[PDB]
């Protein structure tokens, strides 16, 4: 009746990547949080967005160890159903909150560099905190769908899950489509458009030298592309599984094969938690000097 | 007290090579972008030659390019300007002006009508 | 006993805080400019300091002209460091050397080392007359003009004689020699050519301010 | 003549400040040190004031 | 003869220099080395006053040592309550560029001035409420640098046209004009007895004036650059000057000679603000390196650094009771140190 799955890749790769993320991204995210708070101390609107991104990431790493344990035991949650609910809600939804805050950072940067003698009501710290609260509330409300259903679906085999059923439910598939599109592609597309506009504006400047324009181009390309290289395989596999689940709920070979993929691409997704600080705070020379101070 | 006592002067035919220096005292003579300003008969104070703190960035005005050479003897506290191949274009009283501030690269007010660190000049007729 | 006094004090503080917030908005909404060197520019835009208010593209500009102060500027020029740009109106028709080192002293000041400067080179008609006829004083007080020729980067929109163009760009490069030397991204010294008949210096200063604030935003939002 | 007028004003001022009686630097510094010593106690910046009496 | 006039001037200068040399029996170091050094004087930021938008070019204390007035370039004049970090008033000035603000010794009046060549007297104790100008003083040619109150209906102003002026607010005209300087007068401080005041200008010299007599009694030439700040010694028989040569000098009015040169090879930036402590033992100085440095007036050894400002420190003043030091800088903050 169910779907048989098995993978040692899930036994080795996700715990290792998550351990690396816990090791490296936690201090970097704390440093990014401190840098963002320092920016807000200097009436910087981007500081609020960086702070919110940092706190979302920090929640993700804080809840990482229990999912490390879950993957290490060959997908057996032995910690409890309610704790499974809370830690799954924080383990997921944090990727999407971080993506939304990256989009907010990109939009702020575009509205500044492209139009430096224009709207300032939407470039105030009060507006930043209002937008941050709105984004947090909206993301939590839109991703609170699983909390009203059941979690911890035991499997006839030696498998007791936490936030995922292989046979799969219809509601989780529709939620997966909503994730893959709205929570990933829309803010990533907005970020790409914003940084494209920023690059155009920088190229249009007269006071910017050749080296600075190339540096800004490299930074923008990195910022646009690393989110893709860290998230796109996971969302691609999610879309594939959901599409063929609606195609054939009874089928199992697809899941049987892409078990390794789906859980080896969830490991990859966590690398953005360390990517965001070392890219948005450590890269800048002034913020690097501030962190060193 | 800051003092810039000039020396030199004397009528010379065109092509003269007379020169003499200042007698700067009261400051260190090593942290100032001192220069030369001469007032022409019936004309305001204009600049001719300039030297840096150590004597590296020697700059000249067009009329004195290739004619007079600036020298700054730190240990002798003299702006030892040399005027070679003098012309009847100058016929001016020469003031050894001094940069307003130490350890700085801006002579903001050197050609003004009144200036404290300018000193009394010496008329060089030609 | 002190309850009423403390309550009244907090009420007054709240009122003053609201007033200061409104003043914060109005202060950040406007940009300040210093006009140095000049009557034509302020006339076409619209006591020690002559206030001038003009609006271009729905942005309020606050240009300030010193008109009752002495020749010495080493003290009161320090106050004009937070201005968006210092509009330097050179004659560039020996006033040339005095303007050159006024610009140099502005450039190398330790408080104007972050303040951008806009150059205008006001005289063009009399420059053309002086290069066309007369004793050619341009080469007498600047002997390097003989070696210098018309640059290829120059775009001769007014199809006049080559002499006026080469002299004009000679003065421009004389200013840019000290502009570029000991000069980095802190300022740029945007060079422009203006005259009495020009009726678009407002747009030039507006675009210069746009570039300045663009660079400041790039430095401030970690986009560099 | 105007410069000569300024010169006469300068020499008149110099004559005014030439007759002024002057005390030696030794006493002119001993009195300053005495004033500094006398008022030493009533200086919170030099000697810290107890936090109870401190309004800050 | 003009040359004869210069010869007489230089002969008189040599005579006064010889007299000053004869009056230099001993140095301050020889008479001061025996006393105990003041030690490391470390004071923390007891309060920070936020609300200013631009660089703070002036501030002043009230006689009560409790009310504080600050002038900044946003065209604002905020009267703070130092104890409770409040804002009693916020006076919007017509001229944004203000370099000096004054608090009347009896309150009820606040002065301000700058590049407008005008000293504006603002009434505090109004009949009904709010704040309005009482009289506007005009006549100065150069920018006003430092204005201080003698009492009600008598103010002293320093200007950049090498002249200081004494005014009376009620009539609105000058009572006495002070001339004799060559450079722009940049700062001014009054004697405790309000009979004399010393002004330092951009000609590397400070001069002592008589308020009613109206002539310069003494001049002091020991510096080598423009003097940016002056301050009477608490006693009233000395004053300290800070200049662009990165040297602070203490001058004596009864010996018309420099007494000490508080300087170091490390400090290259000039002094922007100078203020003595209540006892005069400590000479707080505000430098352009984003720092305020607490000297010891008697022994030239430096004994304190007021770090905490990220821009140029321009204002500095000790309370009338010597309980707090407020440091106004170019970061739009008034940190109160104690």
């Amino acid at each position: 009746e169910g779907c048989h799955v098995d993978s040692r890749v899930d036994h080795l790769f996700p715990p290792s990547l998550y351990i690396f993320v816990i090791g490296v991204g936690l201090p970097t995210n704390c440093l990014a949080l401190w840098a963002a708070y320092r920016q807000v101390q200097q009436r910087n609107e981007l500081g609020v967005y960086l702070m919110n991104l940092s706190i979302a990431d920090l929640l993700y790493i804080c809840t990482l160890p229990l999912w490390v344990d879950y993957f290490l035991h060959h997908d057996n949650w032995i910690h409890g159903p309610g704790s499974c609910k809370l830690f799954g809600f924080i383990f997921y939804t944090n990727i999407y909150i971080s993506i939304a805050f990256l989009c907010c950072i990109s939009v702020d940067r575009y509205l500044a560099v492209a139009h430096p003698l224009r709207f300032a009501r939407l470039r105030r710290v009060k507006t930043a905190v209002a937008v941050s609260s709105v984004v947090w509330a909206t993301e939590l409300g839109a991703n609170s769908a699983p909390l009203f259903h059941d979690e911890l679906f035991r499997d006839r085999y030696n498998h007791t899950f936490c936030f995922e059923k292989f046979p799969m439910e219809g509601w989780v598939a529709w939620m997966n489509l909503y994730r893959v599109f709205v929570g990933f592609l829309f803010p990533w597309a907005l970020m790409l458009l914003s940084y494209r506009g920023i690059l155009r504006a920088v190229r249009g400047s007269v006071s910017t030298e050749r080296q600075e324009k190339a540096k800004i181009k490299r930074l923008a390309l990195s910022l646009i592309a690393i989110v893709l290289v860290c998230f796109a395989p996971y969302h691609v596999l999610l879309l594939s599984r959901s599409a063929i689940y609606l195609g054939r709920p009874w089928d199992c070979g697809f899941e049987e094969r892409v078990f390794s993929a789906y859980h080896s691409s969830l490991a990859f997704t966590s690398l953005n938690c360390v990517a965001d600080p070392i890219l948005y705070c450590l890269v800048n020379e002034g913020a690097r000097s501030d962190v060193a101070k | 007290q800051v003092q810039l006592q000039e020396s030199g002067g004397g009528l010379v035919q065109p092509g003269g090579s007379l020169r003499l220096s200042c007698a700067a005292s009261g400051f260190t003579f090593s942290n100032y972008k001192m220069n030369w300003v001469r007032q022409a008969p019936g004309k305001g104070l204009e600049w001719v030659s300039d030297i840096s703190q150590s004597g590296a960035s020697i700059s000249y005005t067009g009329s004195v390019k290739g004619r007079f050479t600036i020298s700054r003897d730190n240990a002798k506290n003299t702006l030892y300007l040399q005027m070679n191949s003098l012309k009847p274009e100058d016929t001016a009283v020469y003031y050894c002006a001094r940069c307003p501030a130490p350890f700085t690269r801006d002579c903001f007010d050197v050609t003004s009508t009144t200036y404290a660190y300018r000193g009394q000049g010496t008329q060089v007729t030609v | 006993d002190q309850r009423n006094e403390e309550k009244a004090q907090r009420e007054a503080n709240k009122k003053i805080e609201k007033q200061l917030q409104k003043d914060k908005q109005v202060y950040r909404a406007t940009h300040r400019l210093l006009l140095l060197g000049k009557n034509t520019i302020v006339k076409q835009m619209r006591s020690g300091i002559f206030e001038t208010k003009f609006q271009v593209d729905k942005v309020n500009f606050h240009m300030f002209d010193v008109g009752a102060q002495r020749d010495e500027r080493r003290k009161w020029i320090q106050c004009f460091n937070d201005v968006t740009a210092i509009i330097f109106v050179v004659a560039s028709s020996n006033r040339l050397q005095a303007a050159l080192k006024l610009f140099d002293s502005i450039w190398n000041n330790k408080w104007l080392r972050d303040t951008s400067v806009i150059l205008f080179l006001n005289k063009q008609d009399l420059l053309a007359e002086k290069v066309l006829a007369g004793k050619s004083k341009i080469e007498d007080y600047f002997p390097e003009f003989a070696r210098y020729t018309t640059p290829e980067d120059a775009t001769p929109e007014p199809g006049e004689d080559p002499r006026v163009t080469r002299a004009k760009y000679f003065i421009r490069d004389e200013f840019l020699r000290i502009s570029t030397a000991s000069g980095d991204g802190r300022h740029y010294c945007y060079p422009h050519f203006t005259c009495a008949v020009d009726t678009e210096n407002i747009r030039r200063v507006f675009n210069d301010c746009r570039d300045i604030i663009q660079r400041m935003h790039l430095r401030q939002y970690e986009l560099l | 003549t105007a410069s000569i007028a300024q010169a006469r004003k300068l020499v008149e001022q110099l004559k005014m400040e030439a007759n002024i009686d002057r005390i030696k630097v030794s006493k002119a510094a001993a009195d300053l040190m005495a004033y500094c010593e006398a008022h030493a106690k009533e200086d919170p910046l030099l000697t810290p004031v107890p936090a109870s009496e401190n309004p800050f | 003869e003009l040359d004869q006039l210069r010869q007489e001037a230089e002969q008189l200068k040599n005579q006064i220099r010889d007299a000053r040399k004869a009056c230099a029996d001993a140095t301050l170091s020889q008479i001061t080395n025996n006393i105990d050094p003041v030690g490391r004087i470390q004071m923390r930021t007891r309060r920070t006053l936020r609300g200013h938008l631009a660089k703070i070019y002036a501030m002043h204390w009230g006689t009560d040592s409790r009310l504080l007035v600050s002038a900044s370039q946003d065209g604002k004049l905020i009267i703070w309550d130092s104890y409770t970090t409040n804002k009693v008033h916020a006076i919007p000035l017509r001229s944004s560029w203000v370099m000096t603000c004054a608090y009347a010794p009896s309150g009820n009046y606040v002065a301000c001035g700058g590049l407008d060549n005008i000293c504006s007297i603002y009434n505090l104790k109004t009949r009904e409420g709010n704040v309005r100008v009482s009289r506007e003083l005009a006549g100065h040619t150069g920018y006003l640098s430092c204005c201080r109150f003698l009492d009600d209906n008598q103010i002293v102003t320093s200007s950049g046209d090498t002249t200081c002026a004494l005014w009376d607010i009620e009539t609105g005209q000058q009572t006495t004009t002070f001339t004799g300087h060559t450079g722009d007068v940049m700062s001014l401080s009054l004697a405790p007895d309000t009979r004399l005041f010393v002004s330092g200008a951009c000609d590397a010299s400070a001069k002592l004036w008589d308020v009613r007599e109206g002539m310069c009694r003494q001049t002091f030439t020991g510096h080598e650059s423009d003097i940016n700040a002056i301050c009477f010694f608490p006693n009233g028989n000395a004053f300290a000057t800070g200049s662009d040569d990165a040297t602070c000098r203490l001058f004596d009015l009864r010996a018309d000679q420099e007494l000490m040169t508080y300087s170091h090879d490390n400090i290259i930036c000039g002094i922007t603000s100078v203020s003595f402590s209540k006892s005069g033992r400590l000479l707080l100085a505000g430098y352009d390196d984003f720092n305020c440095n607490v000297w010891d007036a008697l022994k030239a050894d430096r004994a304190g650094v007021l770090a905490g400002h990220d821009n140029r420190v321009s204002c500095l003043g000790v309370t009338d009771d010597g309980m707090a030091v407020a440091t106004g800088s170019w970061d739009s903050f008034l940190k109160i140190w104690n």
